[PDB]
């Protein structure tokens, strides 16, 4: 039997947010800077 | 004109509508979309479907341009634009016919000649059909007004040109307290609105909303349809239509069509038209507008006739002759059709958006004809309209077509959104309404008996609740046994069996605000022995599934029913054809999250809609009660109000500024 | 007389159109077979069914004696012929009555009066019926064949009585040009064929093969149906018929069918008989033959009379009167019917013998009639006729008739041999025809607008084609993922995911002669950016399953189509209203068998028939083009040409032999 309910992780986060504007922004780059790199090989 | 491939230039129910009978006569079908009906019924049924752009209608399906781009891109010779959105608009009649494409519907001149009201009724009066009506006047002198008062007859009411609300209107019942009541109305409207212009408006009644189907040519002959009662109608908004109108003698409405085929022979109109008259308590009618286009309610029509109207207006969009004589039109049975909308009738039939998480529908025969343009899991969008789908029924007799209805829409069951199919099951069980007494105020006059609360339900009904728990416990087990190597050890089995004693359990369901506890007691025998207070119940039942729904077939002391059963999050849903029952599974407390979160912000807009007024400064202090800000959603007024008595701390928006659906609108400071 | 239980004398279509009659009246049905039609659709769908021995017709179907000792084991009261074998068999219909058993048919005395041209003139002229025609003279005196000219009427055509190809055939304008046209005639006819016997046959006009449906009964009774057109012909081979001829007055028809109905008096023809005429642009008539049997386009009267012929037939042969009186007879709309043949139309029409690999066909309804004798992977048979299907239709209008039976067509699907359904579709569309303009020479004239070419598909088919390649490979990845304990792992996705980067794959595919090159970028959100040349689409659909038939649906740069998909060998086959496509996968050399065998041994048989003439000796040296062997093949010449320019090594078949299909005619020295 695995029909029990059960709790869930996580939380919606604060889109507004000053930090979370900052940081997605700042994570962004990395990513772009990352993939741009793997082109290049 | 040989049309071989249709574009339809409209979505939902219509389109759907028009393509079976395009498809039927081997006439090729293309779709336009919005990027919100990229998956919707009309997309697929189409032979070819083209984006018209984005969600919002006017940049999509009231975009003449793209409509008539995608004609051309597809080679389609015609359009059918059903009902709304183009279908009434004369410049977009005229560029099909710019373009060289078949406008299936009226010539762009009657659509122009029917569209202002003033133009219509001097075109009406002139064929002979009557122009009568009680309207408002411009004219502010007293004398002036008084004779148009006199006009009118008495007794007749003064409001004020400007402002909502009652504020500035009088009633005058003789001509004796005219002067008295306009002077008190000018004195109320001039301290109000800063105006003391007056209107005179006020028909003596305006009973039914009697109407005729009629259908014209290009060689300009005319015929009738007989006539279709939508008197029942809630803030103009038509709810349930009837084809035959009762109480019209043939006699009479064979005069009644003669008189606006008159008319439709002089604007020789092409295609269907609708003459709407006003039909008084002694059968006396005027003619109040016509439709220049295919009426929502049509299928009333064809069920009384047998003649498909879409299939006729693309025969004489074609040039093809009439089909059928006057003669050869015969009269058979009466039909009836109710509107399934996504209204919440509770709460002041407010329009509701959301999933159609269950649909599930009558089974359809030739009576019965279920106009759907939805699928289960379908989303009713806010920008367009929120009609679900329309039922219409045949029968030998008017009483007969009532009861089916009635009977059929049980059957129908719609879960994930408020629907008005409640109240047109008290609408229709209504003892007037049951009578054929209808008038245009029918709905407003009886809103005290059709509107009705919730009642505590059974214990036969918690029981078979209960039933049908334990059954989808034992379903699940099943399911998991399907799965095991060990598929026929006794310990799969759900009879909850103990050594030299009975198994009794201990269950507890919310009814309403009341809680229900029930001793459920496993027999050896497979049946359930059920004791709610001091009664004991007998059960014993099973579940079987019907195409895609679960039934449950139970017996309660003896008594047998069966009801479809769907247990959706902790509801527990059962429809049967007494009615339907909802049971709330309480939640385990350490399951509710145990993580309350207050009151953070204000009330979220009801919907996406332009900021109309802010109340309340960046620091503010508010009582409950205090209205923050208006905002108009689709042409609807809604005032937020403030939910604490805490000073505000933030504003989000500002006046003219849009705001999305439940978007915080206001910050409040932490206390 | 009871019949109760009928022997069906006939196979394929016209055995289960028997049978369903039979079967629908509670008659028990008896088939015959060949063992080549041992599995046969008619076996399997009769009560019983017996073997007659071999596949070919003389030893099988046309042995009277085996076909009434079959009626006479299964104890059969009554035998229906069909249509065809030995339907129209004088011997076989007075056999079966000296046997007691009763011929569904018209009596031995009608089949043999209407067998011989001669004899059926000279009846049909004594019953008023028109005798007129033009025919070859015998006579050879230059005064004689003068005077035949003149009666014929100029112009006339002379030709010699032996030979082929356009010698000795001179035409003649005027009485003038006559004796020096004879004698140049003659003097060619005599150097060709060393015979100067000349024939006389012109006919000024006939161009339409129109057609009365007539039934008779034992009492003597006679009605008519109405008339056909089957003026599309090819080599006289009817290849699309309809109902009623276009352009002939109710008023004419009705006398069309009056005199033919003299004449079926005249005879007292019991059972279903056709009149056929000739008629002329002004719409004169003249009697050509009578058909002593039900026609192959029976069923385009049907659907406009609404009869069953052969429960006429059933119900005639048993001894009952003719069911309704003319006045009860009514007509209702137009009907269509096309001859669905197992032939090459860009050949020439040869016939195409093979399995059909694919038989796809569309829905049927009331109107929609799919008369098939065969079923997905039958084999066509070289012994039998080879129609694989007749598709009727019904309509309120002829226009919309010619509408549906093309939309019809496109969803008929045949893979594994060619067809004539395209030749159809184009027919069908041809501006004469939609005008009514037919003649018994419609399809020689129109020749070249009937027949043409391939031609380049569009961008968007190719990348529906890769799209449907892929999903393919999809549809075989989840095949595999269902078969193995990983059941969830990532790496059964198709996503074609890549760290940091997007996979291109570089897909080749080949339209005709072209190979084209596709690149296909696997997008994260499941669509596809496909770039052919330098345009690029972005291309998102899947596989869904109707019935037997698996469906693409794709969107190609917003646009969205359905097609059906079938992928055989190396071939794509992509079915849509809009048309049919085939794409080829190019197969990897390695794969293709390296240095195959090359040298090939003479042309092999077109087909099993008789080895009328050959031309080479034992050590022979040819040029390629050097005619090698002649040989008949169900009546049908062809001529094997030289190969190869080599010397012949030997010959394995000598002149009267019966040659095999595909085996070795020639063997050339290895050079
Ligand atoms: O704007 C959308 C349609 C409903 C509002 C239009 C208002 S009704 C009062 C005024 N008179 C008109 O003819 N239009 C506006
Ligand atoms: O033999 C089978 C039927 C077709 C060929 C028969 C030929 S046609 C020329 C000659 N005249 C006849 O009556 N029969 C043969």
């Amino acid at each position: 039997y695995h029909g029990d309910s059960v709790a869930s992780l996580g939380t919606q986060p604060d889109l507004g947010s000053a930090l979370y504007q900052e940081n997605y922004k700042q994570m962004k780059a990395l990513v772009n800077q990352l993939h741009e790199r793997v082109e290049h090989i | 004109r040989n049309i071989t491939k249709v574009l339809i230039a409209n979505r939902g129910e219509i389109a759907c509508r028009v393509m079976r009978t395009a498809k039927k006569l081997g006439v090729q079908t293309v779709a336009v979309y919005s990027e919100a009906d990229r998956n919707s019924m009309h997309v697929d049924m189409a032979d070819e479907a083209y984006s018209i752009g984005p969600a919002p209608s006017q940049q999509s399906y009231l975009s003449m341009e793209k409509i008539i781009q995608v004609a051309k891109t597809s080679a389609a010779q015609a359009i059918h634009p059903g009902c709304g959105f183009l279908s009434e608009n004369m410049e977009f009649a005229e560029l099909c016919k710019q373009e060289g494409i078949i406008f299936i519907g009226p010539p762009p001149s009657a659509i122009r000649d029917m569209g202002i009201k003033s133009t219509s009724k001097s075109i009406m009066a002139a064929a002979g059909v009557p122009v009568v009506e009680g309207y408002h006047g411009e004219d502010q002198s007293d004398q002036c007004l008084k004779e148009h008062a006199r006009r009118i007859g008495y007794p007749v009411m003064i409001k004020a040109v400007r402002g909502g609300g009652g504020k500035g209107m009088r009633i005058v019942r003789s001509e004796q307290e005219f002067q008295e009541q306009l002077e008190s109305a000018r004195r109320e409207a001039k301290k109000s609105f800063n105006d003391d212009a007056m209107l005179i408006e006020k028909f003596v009644d305006t009973p039914r909303h009697v109407e005729v189907q009629v259908f014209g040519d290009h060689h300009g002959n005319a015929v009738y349809l007989f006539e279709r009662d939508c008197s029942v109608q809630r803030r103009h908004q038509k709810i349930i239509e009837e084809a035959p109108a009762p109480g019209i003698k043939s006699e009479v409405r064979k005069k009644l069509g003669e008189a606006a085929v008159r008319a439709a022979k002089a604007v020789n109109y092409v295609g269907a038209g609708t003459v709407e008259f006003i039909m008084d308590s002694k059968h006396n009618f005027c003619f109040m507008e016509m439709n220049t286009r295919l009426q929502v309610e049509h299928p009333v029509t064809e069920m009384i006739t047998g003649t498909d109207l879409v299939e006729w207006q693309l025969r004489i969009a074609a040039g093809e002759k009439i089909p059928l004589s006057q003669e050869e039109i015969t009269l058979q049975g009466h039909a009836f059709e109710a509107r399934i909308y996504a209204e919440d009738p509770s709460n002041n039939f407010m329009p509701v958006a959301g999933p159609l998480v269950h649909l599930s529908t009558p089974r359809a025969d030739p009576s019965t004809r279920i106009e759907t343009g939805v699928r289960q899991g379908d989303e009713v969008s806010v920008h367009y309209d929120p009609m679900i789908a329309k039922l219409v029924v045949w029968a030998a007799d008017r009483q007969a077509a009532l009861t089916k209805l009635r009977y059929s829409l049980r059957q129908y069951n719609i879960v994930g959104l408020h629907t008005n199919i409640d109240f047109l099951l008290n609408l229709s069980g209504h003892p007037e309404f049951e009578a054929g007494n209808v008038h245009t105020d029918f709905i407003p006059q009886h809103h005290k008996q059709l509107l009705l609360s919730r009642k505590a339900a059974a214990k036969e009904s918690l029981c078979q609740a209960a039933l049908g728990l334990i059954l989808k416990e034992k379903a699940m087990t099943d399911t998991f046994t399907l799965q095991a190597h060990d598929q026929f050890s006794p310990f799969s089995s759900s009879s909850g069996r103990r050594l030299n004693i009975s198994y009794t359990r201990n269950m507890t369901l919310k009814d309403g605000k009341n809680n229900v506890a029930i001793a459920v007691t496993y027999n050896h025998d497979g049946s359930y022995s059920m004791q709610i207070e001091d009664k004991t119940f007998q059960v014993l039942g099973n579940l079987y599934s019907e195409g895609d729904c679960t039934y449950l077939k139970c017996s309660v002391n003896g008594v047998a029913s069966k009801a479809k059963l769907i247990i959706l999050e902790n509801t527990i849903y059962l429809f049967s054809k007494e009615g339907s029952i909802e049971i709330d599974i309480p939640v385990p407390k350490y399951l509710s999250s145990v993580s309350s979160q207050e009151t953070q912000g204000g009330p979220l807009a009801p919907m996406t809609g332009t900021i109309e007024k802010v109340f309340v400064k960046a620091g503010d202090k508010v009582k409950a009660g205090d209205s923050l800000m208006v905002m108009i959603a689709m042409k609807m007024e809604h005032t937020i109000k403030s939910p604490k008595d805490g000073t505000v701390k933030k504003v989000f928006y500002r006046e003219g500024a849009q705001a999305n659906r439940h978007t915080p609108l206001v910050e409040f400071e932490e206390e």
